[PDB]
């Protein structure tokens, strides 16, 4: 068995050691054995069956990324959405588009956004420094 | 004993003792409003039985 | 002018009710953004030098 | 002043207190969660350089437009700032020595260009006049790879099609829970592995189907990862400064507490002896 | 007098209810002001949208304040009033806009007046 | 005597602008008393800036007060103070240090006490 | 009573700004929320009506 690690760029995905997987790769289906000699290729997205030591089948969903399997070690570089060209494109061509229209969203922080207006009110007319002679 | 305002008392004396020329204090209460509350409360107390006895006059001897 | 000041008194309610966030002016969301600031040129258009009177169709003018 | 204005300021000031006792415990935890979410990041990009080392300068070589040093004549950065204020001068900081070095830049007759992250910078460059191409805003405290890919792709774009000539990635770096400074960095072109991959001689890869259109994809994605480590780690010095900011502030409203109550005290006083005696020496 | 066993369950429960709904609605002002409404949850915005109707409908034209607005006064019974602030808690007039209630008087009169509108 | 009829319209407006700028700067005392001096708005930091840099250039050394300073004293004529406050607040002095404007005569004297620190 | 109200009040005491802390802290560690939580169950034990008095029995089994 060998050692295999599927990542993405936030967070891991898999560790441990493995007796075989198959994965779809970009020119076709394909099946890593021990040993295999050093490859390096894209992959489709779908389903990388694992065969954990033991025997224990499992799939994990993979949206697409990059395989590498080196002399001992088999690392998917797997990405967290779907990536081409005409998705991307569609990104990029809306945030072109938001800085255009100067248009900015709001945070998503509810206890931050509480907090700093019971903090602004609080602090409003207070005038302590014109009646404590802090002289600043 | 439930005394259902002493905040009144207080107030009842301040007036009863300004109406007879008193000097006052402290919020125009008397100059012995400490002492109006504290003579009474001071009555409120667990006694034994050697002065229950002696008060009453042998007649009760186990009973504080 | 009883017509116009009516839209005056809450134009500066409103405003006196946001000003605690004056000076938190970047984080609010522009529909308030839009209150704030309006308040602040309703205040700013009550401003007058001295010996200037208006006579009451200038006044209703500019409030409107 | 009167007895009665001040106890309620210092009633006022009392809750001031308790809010930022509060921020303060709120952005610790947060922080702690926010460095796990940044030691969680590295694997990806330390085995994506090592590929594309081996790859790019190995004993085999390939010459991708972004490995070479072309002529500077124009240059874009990627801004990264908190979509939420109280951070203490974290943003300023970090603006001033990114309108410093752009100075620099448009000295030499060089023009500068510039994409978003947050909205603190937004307002900022929009109040400045830098020129904003292209932003992403309100990620807040859940960042997503899948969001960072519009202004990347943009610069990308902008900088294979030949209308940028240098990339820099400009964002904070989380080093201690007590200090983090603020770093403009190189992505493009690649800058210098310190290791040497000579000893990768033994073997090469299987290029499924070639090796050209796999470089692209993996110095693509590198960079990617990089802007969102970026990211994360500029959210982890978020934290980590508005900690420390609501910790001073709970001190100062703590140390102003104690001369209202002077003042207080004093006004007490005065108007007990006051009354007095005003009744005193009115009587006869 | 404000405790069920002199006004009753009804009128008792329709009070707390119209109480609750506007500690709700201060609350949620600052989250609107800082955050914006389009944020909000998809209950909190309808706790939102009653919260202002109910407080629309508190207002009423009185007869002697016909000299300074001279629009005509209303007397509204207790019946009325209960009826009205509950229906409109339990968003059986969710479909009415704000100033439906403005200075209305009876129910009745805000789906009147919402015609009109 | 300060009205713009007794002693014209840039006197008067040059003593308005200045009470309104000190004025700002005393609202914001206390924000920044609590939360520091990192969380005042760009422009509202240029505010507080040129507010004590007014508070400084207010000062001026005196004749009779040589014996206690034992700097030399300076008198300032109207023509010349009202120039250079109009400066201070346009901006045209905005990137010298504040410790410049502390005790000095007039604003070539602080400009020129800028080059020694 | 003195063995089973040992910890009320003090826990009470804790819990009521453990309350005050938690609006502006949503995400709360579970250690708290347990705590929270129970904190807020037995507030609402301990609220009684108007004119029904409980035996030192009843009182002990509610609080056990």
């Amino acid at each position: 068995t060998y050692h295999l690690d599927v990542v993405s760029a936030e967070q891991q995905m898999f560790s441990g050691l493995v007796e075989k997987i198959q994965v779809t790769g970009s020119e076709g289906e394909l099946g890593i054995y021990p040993g295999h000699a050093p490859l390096l290729t894209a992959i489709k997205p779908g389903m990388i069956r694992i065969v954990k030591q033991h025997g224990h089948e499992e799939f994990i969903y993979l949206s697409g990324g990059i395989l590498e399997v080196q002399p001992g070690n088999v690392t998917v570089l797997a990405d967290t959405a779907i990536r081409g060209q005409d998705l991307d494109e569609a990104r990029a061509m809306e945030a072109k588009r938001k800085a255009e229209e100067h248009i900015s969203s709001s945070h998503g922080d509810v206890d931050y956004a509480q907090a700093s207006a019971e903090l602004a009110k609080a602090i409003a007319q207070l005038r302590v420094i014109e009646l404590t002679k802090k002289a600043m | 004993i439930i005394y259902d305002d002493l905040s009144k008392q207080a107030v009842a004396y301040r007036q009863i003792s300004l109406l007879l020329r008193r000097p006052p204090g402290r919020e125009a209460f008397p100059g012995d409003v400490f002492y109006l509350h504290s003579r009474l409360l001071e009555r409120a107390a667990r006694v034994n039985a050697e002065y229950v006895e002696a008060f009453t006059k042998g007649e009760v001897k186990g009973k504080t | 002018m009883k017509k116009l000041s009516g839209g005056i008194r809450t134009a500066l309610a409103q405003y006196r009710e946001l000003a605690a966030f004056s000076q938190f002016a970047s984080d609010l969301d522009d529909a308030t953004r839009k209150q704030l600031d309006h308040g602040q040129k309703v205040t700013e258009l009550l401003k007058q030098k001295q010996y200037a009177p208006m006579s009451v169709a200038q006044q209703s003018l500019v409030l409107f | 002043a009167g007895a009665k204005d001040i106890r309620s300021k210092i009633a006022s000031v009392q809750n001031t207190q308790k809010i930022t006792k509060a921020m303060e415990m709120v952005a610790a935890s947060k922080m702690r969660k926010s460095q796990d979410r940044m030691a969680a990041s590295r694997p990806y990009a330390e085995t994506m350089r090592k590929v594309i080392g081996h790859l790019a300068h190995g004993n085999l070589e390939y010459k991708h437009p972004y490995l070479e040093d072309r002529d500077v004549k124009r240059v874009g950065y990627l801004v990264v700032s908190t979509d939420r204020g109280l951070a203490g001068g974290l943003n300023i900081n970090l603006f001033k020595k990114l309108l410093a070095e752009m100075k620099t830049w448009t000295d030499k007759g060089v023009q500068a260009d510039l994409a978003m992250i947050g909205s603190k910078g937004v307002s900022f460059f929009n109040s400045v006049g830098g020129n904003v191409v292209a932003q992403v805003t309100g990620m807040g405290d859940n960042p997503s790879l899948s969001e960072l890919i519009g202004p990347v792709k943009v610069m990308l774009q902008a900088y294979d099609e030949g209308r940028l000539d240098k990339l820099y990635i400009v964002s904070n770096k989380f080093i201690n829970t007590m200090s983090q400074v603020p770093t403009i960095s190189q992505l493009l072109p690649l800058p210098a592995s310190d290791d040497d991959d000579l000893k990768h001689k033994s073997w090469d890869y299987l290029y499924e189907p070639d090796p050209k259109a796999l470089l692209d994809t993996l110095l693509r994605r590198y960079v990617e990862s990089q802007v969102y480590q970026g990211v994360v780690e500029n959210l982890a010095s978020e934290q980590a400064a508005r900690m420390v900011a609501m910790k001073a502030a709970t001190d100062n409203g703590g140390s102003l507490i104690k001369e209202l109550q002077l003042v207080y005290n004093k006004a007490r006083q005065a108007s007990i002896t006051q009354e007095l005696t005003e009744i005193v020496s009115g009587a006869a | 007098q404000l405790d069920p066993l002199v006004v009753g369950q009804e009128h008792y429960d329709t009070a707390r209810g119209v109480q609750s709904i506007l500690q709700r609605y201060q609350e949620l002002k600052d989250i609107i002001a800082i955050l914006g409404m389009d944020e909000l949850s998809e209950e909190d915005k309808l706790v939102v949208a009653r919260a202002r109707k109910i407080q629309r409908f508190l207002s009423q034209p009185f007869f002697v304040a016909e000299v300074f607005t001279g629009s005509p006064g209303k007397y509204v019974s207790l019946k009325d009033t209960i009826r009205g602030f509950k229906g409109i808690m339990e968003g059986e007039y969710d479909h009415l806009p704000e100033q439906a209630f403005y200075m209305v008087g009876s129910i009745e009169e805000a789906v009147e007046k919402a015609k009109k509108l």
